[PDB]
């Protein structure tokens, strides 16, 4: 499972 | 022996055209096992490999959503990055990410990480020690302080040592049969002419998993390394993987160099000549 | 980053006219990610190929790859042609059966 990204 | 759970995630912007592309495709080891392309008519996640046959309608809903809002956050990536950079909202971009995980042959974790790139160069890394990040230049340092505020950090880290490494064990469960063989190389030489009587020396290894291998040419029991042309190991659309190795040599002289293949499917070192 | 990519075509098998093989084109080390790939047939767009393989290496360039099933013939020619930023013109690469 993929990661949770999250804005930079 | 050690295995690995890798994502390449991509986002590009194409002013004039539309939405972003987004994409994400999954590999264990050298193994390509799902996937996600923002650009098919009805955007979900896919299987890549049979095992994951084995995973029920959930598993691939909530990876699809989960997609999605990936591809959301990269959409708004791309409109921060331009000012970060002050750049023109006219131009392409890319954002690139790999993130992964590797465990021993226990199942324990060995090392995560996650590495970011804005327009083929470096913007923002975990370190090694999964508790802090590492900017490139001055924009990601403004990522690297908001992430520190947010405690992401510690959020990316939870997912190295537990999703990642538990999602990892499961689908080598899962794929044993095909994520824990072992497909021996089969090697061959081709031989080609040259102007100044010389010819050249090609060494074929072919059909082998995993990707990890090594071919080395050898005059007098010498390796000629830097003497060699050589391709990237690479895929044959069937798990299996290839790569040659050549030499060029004196006419009359091609009995005197000998191919070596060394493979985790070669209990001892193949070697062959012309 | 504007890398030129490096095309490479192959079968996954020693080909042996008549019998099942697998035509591979891998397209490598090109940025940006933007990129046309077809594979040909007797100079004709092969139908339904398969992308697969698509990642990326240290220095960000990439990687995808381009197969189809396909039976040589002691006459039939086969090539990749690719369309990239970093060329002006499209490059086309021929499989060379004797390599
Ligand atoms: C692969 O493993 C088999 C055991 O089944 C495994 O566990 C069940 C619960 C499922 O997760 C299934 O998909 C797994 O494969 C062995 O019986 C089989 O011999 C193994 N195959 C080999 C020889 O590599
Ligand atoms: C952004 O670039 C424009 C010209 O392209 C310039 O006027 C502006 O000062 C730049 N941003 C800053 C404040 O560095």
């Amino acid at each position: 499972s993929a990661p949770d990204f999250r804005p930079l | 022996g050690p295995h690995s759970l890798r994502y390449f995630v991509t986002a590009v912007s194409r002013p004039g055209l539309g939405e972003p592309r987004y994409m994400e495709v999954g590999y264990v080891d050298d193994t390509e096992f799902v996937r996600f392309d923002s650009d098919a008519e009805n955007p979900r996640y896919e299987p890549r490999a049979r095992w994951m046959e084995q995973e029920g309608p959930e598993y691939w809903e909530r990876e699809t959503q989960k997609a999605k809002g990936n591809e959301q956050s990269f959409r708004v990536d791309l409109r921060t990055l331009l000012g970060y950079y002050n750049q023109s909202k006219g131009g392409s971009h890319t954002i690139q990410v790999i993130s992964g995980c590797e465990v021993g042959s226990d199942g324990r974790l060995l090392r995560g990480y996650q590495q970011y790139a804005y327009d083929g160069c470096d913007y923002i890394a975990l370190n090694e020690d999964l508790k802090t990040w590492t900017a490139a230049d001055m924009a990601a340092l403004i990522t690297k302080h908001k992430w520190e505020q947010a405690g992401e950090a510690e959020r990316l880290r939870a997912y190295l040592e537990g999703t990642c490494v538990e999602w990892l064990r499961r689908y080598l469960k899962n794929g044993n049969a095909t994520l824990l063989r072992t497909d021996s190389p089969k090697a061959h030489v081709t031989h080609h002419s040259r102007p100044e009587d010389k010819v050249t020396l090609r060494c074929w290894a072919l059909g082998f998993y995993p990707a990890d291998i090594t071919l080395t040419w050898q005059l007098n029991g010498e390796e000629l390394i830097q003497d060699m042309e050589l391709v990237e190991t690479r895929p044959a659309g069937d798990g299996t993987f290839q790569k040659w190795a050549s030499v060029v040599v004196p006419l009359g002289k091609e009995q005197y160099y000998t191919c070596h293949v060394y493979h985790q499917g070669l209990p001892e070192p193949l070697t062959l000549r012309w | 980053i504007q890398k030129t990519p490096q095309i490479q075509v192959y079968s996954r098998h020693p080909p042996e006219n008549g019998k099942p093989n697998i035509l591979n084109c891998y397209v490598t080390q090109f940025h940006p990610p933007h990129i046309e790939i077809q594979m040909l047939k007797n100079g004709k767009k092969i139908p339904k190929v398969e992308m697969s393989d698509m990642s990326f290496s240290k220095d960000w360039s990439f990687y995808i790859l381009a197969h189809t099933e396909f039976t040589p013939t002691e006459t039939d020619t086969y090539a990749c042609r690719v369309k990239h930023d970093s060329m002006a013109e499209p490059k086309t690469v021929y499989w060379d059966r004797d390599m």
